[PDB]
């Protein structure tokens, strides 16, 4: 939905309210997102460790 | 060719507007200290103009 | 109709323990303590108490309490009732057809929202009727405004069916709202919880969720409240047509700029808060 980045996508267990699209952590970085087509929650994890 | 006068704008107001607000009132505006009570006259003006 | 047969009693006051917290944005958060600055209802603030009791055994102590109140930077509204007496509000400045105004009301079938130039009456009430030959309740009168012109915004919802029986007992439902007006948007937050109290505002904590943002763009300074009343074979006369009116109460507070600390649960629900300006602790 216009948000760009790089990472690894994985199925998530957290459940969003109907008026929420993505979430942030303490560092204000995006760590979860809802897929526009299949309404499911995915997590984002960095690639370099 | 004769002139189009359908579009209007406001000329006098007591205070400035806040963002994204609208007013469509047509009360008479008073400039002098004499009260108006309607009846446009010497110091009473119709707020809208064309 | 100007509803005669009324007494005159002094107002009543109360406070709000930890009521009035709402979600500040639309972002999901989990296991975090977050600090925000916005318009909030201060803790343990001063709340005015209004009620509508019409006991017929007291020879006229019936009272209705629908006055005009100011609108200073947003209000907090709560209602405790069991017979669906509260119906809506009107917002405006002069309320005399020289300026625009907002109307929200429920008429037992569907809710309507209008930003139109209205000529409001002095006592804008609704009414319900009770028949004896059969056991049923129906609405009969809708006396809110005289005229409507220059009418900009409109919204009517899908129909439903509503119950109008005058239940006896204790209060069952608690309804809370927050109203705000910034940059031409009218913002509403709401939350409904069930209770079993009798005569006071419950103390506790509850977080309010966003409902709608209306693009109305008007000057708002004052507001009233809309109430419904019952009529039956009680010596009619319209202005004093034995109008017994159920039992209900509601509360009003005022918002102010403050700084708060919010606690987000695991599941992104707000469960506690701290008011930074209440006391040094
Ligand atoms: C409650 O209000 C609604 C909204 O005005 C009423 O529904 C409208 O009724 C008029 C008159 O019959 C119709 O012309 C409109 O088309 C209706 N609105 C819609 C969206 O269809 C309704 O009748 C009112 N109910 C009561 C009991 O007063
Ligand atoms: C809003 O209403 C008040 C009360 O009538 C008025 O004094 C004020 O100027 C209005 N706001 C604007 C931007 O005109
Ligand atoms: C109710 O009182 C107001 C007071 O100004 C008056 O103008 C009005 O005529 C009275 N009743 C009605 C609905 O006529
Ligand atoms: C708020 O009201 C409760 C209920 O009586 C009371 O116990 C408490 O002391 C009040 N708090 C303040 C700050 O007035
Ligand atoms: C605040 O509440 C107290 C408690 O009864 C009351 O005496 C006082 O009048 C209230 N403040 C105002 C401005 O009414
Ligand atoms: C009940 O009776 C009233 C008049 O007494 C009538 O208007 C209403 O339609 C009736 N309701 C029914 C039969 O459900
Ligand atoms: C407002 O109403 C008056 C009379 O009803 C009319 O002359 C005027 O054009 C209207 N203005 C708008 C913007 O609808
Ligand atoms: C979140 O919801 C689940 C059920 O979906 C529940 O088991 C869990 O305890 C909740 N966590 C809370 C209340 O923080």
């Amino acid at each position: 939905n216009g948000l760009t980045g790089t990472g690894v996508l994985t199925e998530s267990n957290k459940k969003f309210l109907p008026f929420q699209q993505f979430g942030r952590d303490i560092a204000d970085t995006t760590d979860a997102v809802r897929d526009p087509q299949t309404l499911e929650i995915l997590d984002i994890t960095p690639c370099s460790f | 060719v004769g002139g189009n006068y359908n579009y209007l704008y406001r000329l006098f107001r007591k205070s400035n507007l806040k963002p994204f607000e609208r007013d469509i009132s047509t009360e008479i505006y008073q400039a002098g200290s004499t009260p108006c009570n309607g009846v446009e006259g010497f110091n009473c003006y119709f707020p809208l103009q064309s | 109709v100007n509803l005669t047969t009324r007494t005159q009693l002094p107002p009543a006051y109360t406070n709000s323990s930890t009521r009035g917290v709402y979600y500040p944005d639309k972002v999901f958060r989990s296991s975090v303590l977050h600090l925000t600055q916005d318009l909030f209802l201060p803790f343990f603030s001063n709340v005015t108490w209004f009620h509508a009791i019409h006991v017929s055994g007291t020879n006229g102590i019936k009272r209705f309490d629908n006055p005009v109140l100011p609108f200073n930077d947003g209000v907090y509204f709560a209602s405790t009732e069991k017979s669906n007496i509260i119906r809506g509000w009107i917002f405006g400045t002069t309320l005399d057809s020289k300026t625009q105004s907002l109307l929200i009301v429920n008429n037992a079938t569907n809710v309507v929202i209008k930003v139109c130039e209205f000529q409001f009456c002095n006592d804008p009430f609704l009414g319900v009727y009770y028949h004896r030959n059969n056991k049923s309740w129906m609405e009969s009168e809708f006396r809110v405004y005289s005229s409507a012109n220059n009418c900009t915004f409109e919204y009517v919802s899908q129909p439903f069916l509503m119950d109008l029986e005058g239940k006896q007992g204790n209060f069952k439902n608690l309804r809370e709202f927050v109203f705000k007006n910034i940059d031409g948007y009218f913002k509403i937050y709401s939350k409904h919880t069930p209770i079993n109290l009798v005569r006071d505002l419950p103390p506790g904590f509850s977080a309010l969720e966003p409902l709608v943002d209306l693009p109305i763009g008007i000057n708002i300074t004052r507001f009233q409240t809309l109430l419904a009343l019952h009529r039956s074979y009680l010596t009619p006369g319209d202005s004093s047509s034995g109008w017994t009116a159920g039992a209900a109460a509601y509360y009003v507070g005022y918002l102010q700029p403050r700084t708060f600390l919010l606690k987000y649960n695991e599941n992104g629900t707000i469960t506690d808060a701290v008011d930074c300006s209440l006391d040094p602790l």
